[PDB]
RNA sequence: CAUCCGGUCGAUCCUGCCGGAGCGCGACGCUCUCCCCAAGGACGAAGCCAUGCAUGCCCGCUCACCGGACGCGGCGGACGGCUCAGGACAACGGUUGCACCCCCCGCGGCGGUCCUAGCCGGACACCGCUGGCAACCCGGCGCCAAGACGUGCGCG
RNA sequence: AUCCAAGGACGGCAGCAGGCGCGGAACUUGCCCAAUGCGCGGCGCGCGAGGCAGCGACGGGGAGCGCGCGAGCGAGGCGGGCCCACAGCCCCCGCCGCGGAGCCGAGGGCAAGCUGGUGCCAGCAGCCGCGGUAAUUCCAGCUCGGCGAGCGUCGCGCG
């Protein structure tokens, strides 16, 4: 038919995967490495850095809106990157010059909602999380 | 007092460590014995008082079944050749002179190593 | 690649038919070498404390068998890892006991006891017959023995009965269609038959078939095929006759013992 | 290595696919509070027993009936099953237990056992009765609610006798 | 142990992707009554290492001090333990062979040796006296043992 | 890389503990050969192999914060046994007897709704979307739902 059928045709039926296994956009960006070599995280859950611009981002056509986020240096690789924090006043909580540890959003590494070109969250800041400084179960008076 | 009733079980002869190869099982429904000493005397009648070790002992759930073990030497010499120490000193049989700390001995090895000739000094 | 030769056992990688338990530490013993193969033996510590219960550790062992109260074909043995394998006399005179070590038909070593008219010898098994120095006949045998000046009429995998007071070969049993055997290697280990076949091909190996006594047929390589007498058995054999039952025969068994 | 490296372990329960379902809500609460169970993993474990029941019997139905690990294989089954109560002794057959369902496993529990036998007023009083060591089985102590009786110790459940 | 759901339109059917719903492996965060089992600096740093421990035993040789020291000699230290850098018809897995091979302990045999043998010769170690050097290290003189070394009695 | 009385001497933790650096990420500078074995050896020595203990919500398994109109049992403490190379732990026996639930969510997918604020701001939102004066979606209180000594978030693999 279309397709090879013959009982001695295993060859050409294991190439032919081969080849076009390589035309899925996921496939590839898995295992291209392109992708790897790009992310700024290497293939980590998250990663530490200092913050050096505290900076508002606005929103999308059909939103209006300014969101709070800070512009982050990664230690172990020097590039840099753009962080939000979400959590409502919790940019008063971070400071300029701070040592920060960012995470991704739900999204592998595409934008997320309304916030254009924001792929990074903050999640701890000083040694304490965010969640935790905005629910008032710690303080960070060493800071 | 709930009477105690011991048994016997699994007897070997063992005449190259000259001793009795036994299992020996006390039921006390209620109330418990007293330190595996009574049962001594009971287990010597089943099969001399002092010439006997006892050491696998276990109390299963509830406290109603006790399971142990039992070891009948025919001389006391044999029992001094044929057992391990610590066995003697949980026994009333010998003394236990006062432990040293294996670091110090390692030490003292490797202090003496380090030295040449006659090191009896260190 | 290990710079020489290998002194330790892990327990997991020793043989399955030791029926070592597998939290009983993290080593076995190692047997050293001797009459018999490390995969072909069983240690001599192991009948002595996990079956026999004489000992409950390798010290009693050890003071045990160094007081001489083993006998091995004779002579006594005071190492706990000497090699213990099949048709050996194992005879301790402080308790009268004496055993010929045969196997069971699920493939595993077992203690036949036996009376004293026929301990004072044992079957050995000629696989090799060569010229020593001087051009000197020569034969050797499965445990390791070497005897000077054999009788031409003895060919190889053949049987020897010698006594064992003085390695001299008595009678001599041929290896021939319509002699009972025993097998002592593979996935029939401890049957019992009567050959029925024989055929050999060039360069690659020779196959047996034996018959039982039921009927049942079987197959196996001329390496572990020993032979045991003329139609009947020269030993004392198990109280079973090299029968295999199958599972629901062996579960029937069993339930019946439970 | 340690010694402690070779113990195994693995799981008990499965977890449903689609969690949210009403009536499987309403169902399995409802089978909570006629056995008075405490979460919803002894639901889970009791549907994985099933399951490997019923696999190990499919398995064995899609042989020929003369086939000898067949005939080996369901005399074991049928035997732990009746021995446990689980399947009634009548049946004999292996496409009976195609049809058994967890409440089978649930009545043989020991809050069950004692309960039909009149030795406690529900399920709640058999489970603190249970737990203060009051109960016995073949005069052994037993505080496990979960435990299963067999059948030939179902007359040999008693009170302790050195309960108060 | 064979399951789907929301989103392109004024409404409708499709293609097609985005997202949700489960399991496992790790990290982060909140919290934590009792018992049992149990992993634990591997994750482009095979990067760097104070401190302590990880290989000894003893048959032979005692005129040593009162036989125990020490030393010579023998066995062992090539096993065990750690890690995965390097290496892509290699390593490795199954299947052959050496009529192209080597092998300690152990088991069983075998054991004839050309041209002072009531028992041969000389030394070293430990030790004594005298000394060098910050340390590490050794020097010279001197009596003594061997299952140590050398020579070697003998049916090729 | 180290000591030097400056002429000289000396080292190799990817062995067990411990330390620095790095990183999102990982434990005591503990006790013992009694067990399993190895080396030597006749009534034994040694072994950071190995065993025992300590930290330990990687993780797995079993019980529980009540039943009832009054009784009963837990955890916990003080003692005795058993166990242990020495000690804990489990378990048994006596006298007193600390009953403590969080994490997510309530428009749909997807099980689960009442006042007060703010006013496209602050913020929520994996996707659709909410917020420009009732905001069923933000921030609070009440109530309710899911799992449960565990719950949620981030990345990877299978589906
Ligand atoms: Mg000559």
């Amino acid at each position: 038919m279309s397709k090879t059928s013959g009982l001695y045709t295993a060859r050409k039926l294991r190439t032919v995967r081969r080849v076009n296994r390589w035309a899925d956009k996921k496939y590839r960006k898995a295992h291209l490495g392109t992708w790897l070599k790009a992310n700024p995280l290497e293939g980590a859950c998250m990663a530490r850095g200092i913050v050096t611009q505290k900076i508002g981002i606005s929103a999308k056509q059909p939103n209006s809106a300014v969101r709070k986020a800070v512009r982050v240096q990664l230690t172990k690789n020097s590039k840099k990157i753009t962080a939000f924090v979400p959590r409502d006043g919790s940019i008063t909580y971070i400071d300029n010059n701070d040592e920060v540890l960012v995470a991704g959003f739900g999204r592998a590494g595409r934008a997320v909602g309304d916030i254009p070109g924001c792929r990074f969250k903050v999640i701890k800041v000083a040694g304490i999380g965010l969640l935790a400084l905005f629910l008032r179960k710690r303080e960070k008076r060493a800071r | 007092m709930p009477e105690i009733t011991v048994k016997v079980r699994k007897v070997l002869n063992n005449p190259l460590l000259q001793r009795q190869q036994c299992v020996v099982d006390v039921l006390h429904p209620g109330c418990t014995y007293e330190s595996k000493e009574a049962i001594k005397a009971k287990v010597a009648q089943q099969l001399d008082q002092k010439n006997i070790v006892l050491y696998g002992f276990k109390t299963s759930f509830g406290g109603g079944h006790t399971v142990g073990f039992c070891n009948a030497y025919q001389n006391m010499d044999a029992l001094m050749k044929y057992e391990p120490g610590f066995r003697k000193i949980r026994c009333g049989l010998i003394e236990a002179p006062k432990p040293v700390s294996r670091k110090q001995l390692k030490n003292l090895k490797n202090r003496r190593l380090k030295k040449r000739g006659t090191e009896k000094a260190t | 690649m290990a710079r020489g030769v290998r002194k330790h056992l892990k327990r997991l990688n020793a043989p399955k038919h030791w029926l070592l338990d597998k939290m009983g530490g993290i080593w076995a013993p190692r047997p050293t070498n001797g009459p018999h193969g490390l995969r072909e033996c069983i240690p001599l510590i192991l009948i002595l404390r996990n079956r026999l219960h004489y000992a409950n550790t390798y010290a009693e062992t050890s003071m045990i068998l160094q007081d001489k109260n083993v006998l091995i074909d004779g002579k006594p043995r005071t190492d706990p890892t000497f090699p213990v394998g099949f048709m050996d006399v194992f005879e301790i005179p402080k308790v009268h006991k004496t055993f010929r070590v045969l196997y069971d038909v699920k493939g595993r070593f077992t203690l036949v006891p036996i009376q004293s008219n026929e301990a004072g010898f044992k079957l050995c098994r000629v696989q090799k017959i060569f010229l020593g120095d001087k051009g000197m006949p020569y034969l050797s045998t499965h445990d390791a023995r070497t005897i000077r000046f054999p009788h031409p009429d003895i060919k190889t995998n053949d049987t020897i009965k010698i006594n064992l007071k003085t390695g001299k070969i008595d009678e001599w049993y041929k290896f021939d269609i319509g002699k009972i055997v025993m097998v002592t290697g593979g996935r029939n280990c401890g049957r019992i038959g009567t050959i029925q076949a024989i055929d050999k091909h060039m360069g690659s190996y020779t196959m047996i078939r034996m018959k039982d006594t039921e009927g049942t047929e079987f197959l196996t390589r001329l390496c572990n095929v020993f032979v045991i007498g003329n139609d009947s058995p020269a030993v004392a054999i198990p109280t079973t006759k090299g029968i295999r039952p199958d599972i629901i025969k062996n579960r029937e068994l069993r339930l019946r013992s439970i | 290595p340690r010694i402690s490296r070779h113990r195994n372990s693995s799981k008990t329960y499965s977890t449903p696919k689609k969690p949210f379902t009403k009536p499987r809500l309403d169902a399995e609460l409802k089978l909570c509070g006629e056995y008075g169970l405490k979460c919803k993993r002894e639901i889970y474990r009791a549907r994985y027993m099933l399951a490997k029941i019923r696999r190990t019997a499919r398995n064995l139905l899609t042989l020929d009936e003369n086939d000898i690990k067949r005939r080996f294989e369901g005399a074991a089954l049928l035997r732990r099953l009746h021995m446990l109560g689980i399947l009634d002794e009548e049946k004999d057959q292996l496409d009976y237990v195609l049809g058994l369902r967890i409440e089978d496993i649930f009545k043989r529990r020991l809050q069950s056992v004692i309960v039909e036998s009149k030795l406690a007023k529900s399920v709640h009083h058999a489970r603190n009765m249970i737990k203060a060591r009051h109960i016995s089985v073949g005069g052994q102590i037993v505080n496990i609610p979960s435990y299963m009786v067999r059948i030939s110790n179902t007359s040999r459940v008693a009170i302790a006798d050195t309960s108060s």
